[PDB]
């Protein structure tokens, strides 16, 4: 028993994406079907009732989005026209058990990514942020797609190296940061250079990080 | 399906 | 428009109760309340409909209640298989379904450890650029669930906040981190912005300042 999705991606603001979602395992003219998608919590969007007679919208996607179905080939859609920034979610097609009536059936699909962004192919920013013990930073800014790779002093510096995940902006650009932690003492020893390589772009960046 | 006709009736007003 | 606390934990076999609060045209007007498991890359599962009825196959442990706009989840004899995010929904009060904003529940195997906290105010080269950008890394803390709150001299600040949901290190600690976008006149016009992590009720804050 089974719903399988597709249709997501990348797309450009006012875009166009429809999104599908394929049923087996079960008698699917007799369920409603709903659209839910995902950011950080879940968010209903959309109803269609299993004779497709009747459907609901929540406001903001009222006039922009279309829910269908095909019960003929088991299939449901959310043609998606005139995208907005947020839009941007994992879309979830599903059969809710709201009422049961006798009948739990509860079924979701994996997910499907929609990202709403105009951003071409970008080699970041690379910016340091500069400082017992003490932390200093590069700063990995607007890029697109993933990923980019950090190291320090070519690779030499692993030690306290702390590359945190990525960010996705408003703007469709990634963004990360590498910090590492050197003993105070070795702020005039040692230089401390960060390399930002992003392949999509090919873009190989060093800077230099002094106090 | 019970489950539909109630379930329907609950989106319409 | 359903409110749920962030996160919740208990080590294994101790009982723990996720709230979910609507209002009383939702909430406090039907009995159709339902609740949904979700794994970390996985979609969500029914556990609980109805309010307080559970599909077979849902362990006996999980059950529901409601009284007057606020909706339970309660989980007996944890197990660390009941580690997931939870999601409260209902019924919304006109041809409409609401969820909440998720709730995740830690099964503890391992000692708490409050964040460390580190704030990085704008290089000296993306002034020049034009832009500026706080960078908040927080590392170190368990269980992974954590609520980030940014400050120009007191006064919350919401606008340009950019969170990175919790993941776990090598370490099983978890690390998020946080970016504030503000124009250089935003960011040196206050005497300094802040950095709060709050994690089990404890806050480690940050300040920085114009120089």
């Amino acid at each position: 028993v089974q719903l399988v999705e597709s249709g997501g991606g990348v797309v450009q603001p006012g875009g166009s994406l429809r999104l599908s979602c394929e049923a087996s395992g079960f008698s699917f003219k007799d369920y409603g079907m709903h659209w839910i998608r995902q950011t950080p919590g879940l968010e209903w969007i959309s109803r269609i009732s299993g004779d497709t007679r009747g459907t609901s919208y929540v406001d903001s996607v009222k006039g922009r989005f279309i829910v269908s179905r095909d019960n003929s080939r088991n299939s449901l859609f959310l043609q998606m026209n005139s995208l907005r920034s947020e839009d941007t979610a994992l879309y979830y097609c599903a059969a809710l058990v709201i009422v049961a009536a006798g009948d739990d059936f509860d079924l979701w699909g994996q997910g499907t990514v929609v990202t709403v962004s105009s951003a071409s192919t970008k080699g970041p920013s690379v910016f340091p942020l500069a400082p017992g013990t003490a932390a200093l930073g590069c700063l990995v800014k607007d890029y697109f797609p993933e990923p980019v790779t950090v190291s320090w002093n070519s690779g030499a510096l692993t030690s306290g190296v702390h590359t945190f995940p990525a960010v996705l902006q408003s703007s469709g650009l990634y963004s990360l940061s590498s910090v590492v932690t050197v003993p105070s003492s070795s702020l005039g020893t040692q230089t401390y250079i960060c390399n930002v390589n992003h392949k999509p772009s090919n873009t190989k960046v060093d800077k230099k990080v002094e106090p | 399906s019970k489950r539909s006709f109630i379930e329907d009736l609950l989106f319409n007003k | 428009a359903l409110t749920q606390p962030l996160s919740v934990s208990g080590s294994p076999g101790q009982s723990v109760t996720i709230s979910c609060t609507g209002s009383s045209s939702d909430i406090g007007s039907y009995n159709f309340v339902s609740w949904y498991r979700q794994y970390p890359g996985k979609a969500p599962k029914v556990m609980i409909y109805e309010v307080n009825k559970r599909p077979s196959g849902v362990p006996v442990r999980f059950s529901g209640s409601k009284s007057g706009n606020t909706a339970s989840l309660t989980v007996s004899g944890l197990q660390h298989e009941d580690e997931a995010d939870y999601y409260c929904c209902s019924y919304g009060g006109r041809n409409n379904l609401i969820f909440g904003g998720g709730t995740k529940l830690t099964v503890l195997g391992q000692p708490k450890a409050a964040p460390s906290v580190t704030l990085f105010p704008p290089s000296s080269e993306e002034l020049q650029a034009n832009k500026a950008t706080l960078v908040c890394l927080i590392s170190d803390f368990y269980p992974g669930a954590v609520t980030v709150a940014w400050k120009a001299d007191s006064s919350p600040v919401k606008a340009g906040v950019e969170t990175t949901t919790p993941s776990k290190q090598s370490n099983n600690k978890y690390a998020a981190s946080s970016y504030l976008s503000l124009t250089p006149e935003q960011w040196k016009s206050h005497r300094s912005y802040s950095c709060q992590v709050t994690h089990e009720g404890s806050t480690v804050e940050k300040t920085v300042a114009p120089t």
